[PDB]
């Protein structure tokens, strides 16, 4: 340990991997709602699954404006846990995190109904 | 059938599930004909109950220009998924009567002219109605078909 500044250069400055993804889609702004919390990745229910929910996911990660949200796991059977439950996001919030649900809680929604998501390039 | 809704469209049930992922032809008189996946198989939850609309069902409201429904203006039947307005002709008190009762608007009422204008036009569906003593709804009183 020692007590000594220095320049920028010398202090570090992290950027962790983003806490939302889409996978198993066709394309790379298309795919499953993958989350991640509490050390592992999981879905996200399809309950009150609107377009303007579908709206932050792809503002998230940076794709184009939401053209459809779909339901009933559309790409596949989701993998791992469902965090989320009845989203009901405004379009206005910046992180899927904002917008008010089942905070990590007990979702009675099953594996079937793992929510999809596609943006435009 | 004219509907088949689903998600719980008219409530969940309380009992426990007893087929699940059903496809039928629709030739056999009874639903256990089709093709089932067993019995208890299911992986679903009780906000994914069946409903349907048969032909048969029917509903009466009365119409106006200020509210959907309401207790006065022209009253509707509601027929194999359409709706239209009822004969005028051959419609005695008691016809009124259960009329009024089964909205649940007053025990009597009375048959006027038209208003000024109709909000929209339908094809008329019954005619000739005459309500006996005793019934409750307009469903039970015989009339032309
Ligand atoms: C029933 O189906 C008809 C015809 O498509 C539609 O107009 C109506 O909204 C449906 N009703 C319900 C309750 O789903
Ligand atoms: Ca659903
Ligand atoms: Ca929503
Ligand atoms: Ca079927
Ligand atoms: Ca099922």
């Amino acid at each position: 340990w020692e007590k000594r500044l220095a320049s920028p250069s010398e202090e570090t400055w992290i950027t962790c991997d983003n806490k939302i993804r889409l996978q198993e889609g066709p394309t790379s702004c298309s795919g499953r709602v993958e989350i991640w919390h509490g050390g592992s990745w999981g879905t996200v229910c399809d309950d009150s699954w609107d377009l303007d929910d579908a709206q932050v996911v792809c503002q998230q990660l940076g794709c184009g404006p939401a053209l459809k949200a779909f339901k009933e796991a559309e790409f596949g059977q989701g993998t791992g846990p469902i965090w989320l439950n009845e989203v009901k996001c405004k379009g206005n919030e910046s992180s899927l995190w904002d917008c008010p649900a089942r905070r990590w809680g007990h979702s009675e929604c099953g594996h079937k109904e793992d929510a999809a998501v596609n943006c435009t390039d | 059938a004219i509907n088949a809704t689903g998600s719980a469209h008219f409530g969940e049930g309380t009992g426990p599930i007893w087929l699940d992922e059903m496809k039928c032809n629709g030739k056999e008189s009874r639903i256990w004909q089709c093709h089932s996946h067993g019995w208890g198989q299911q992986n679903c939850r009780h906000k994914e109950d069946a409903g349907v609309i048969c032909s048969e069902f029917m509903s009466l409201r009365l119409t106006s220009e200020a509210s959907r429904e309401a207790c006065a203006g022209r009253l509707e039947v509601f027929y194999n998924g359409a709706w239209g307005t009822v004969g005028k002709s051959s419609m005695s008190e008691t016809t009124v009567g259960v009329v009024c009762r089964q909205l649940g608007c007053a025990d009597k009422g009375k048959i006027n002219p038209a208003s000024l204008d109709k909000a929209m036009s339908i094809p008329m569906w019954v005619d000739n109605v005459q309500c006996p003593k005793g019934p409750d709804t307009l469903w039970q009183c015989p009339s032309s078909p």
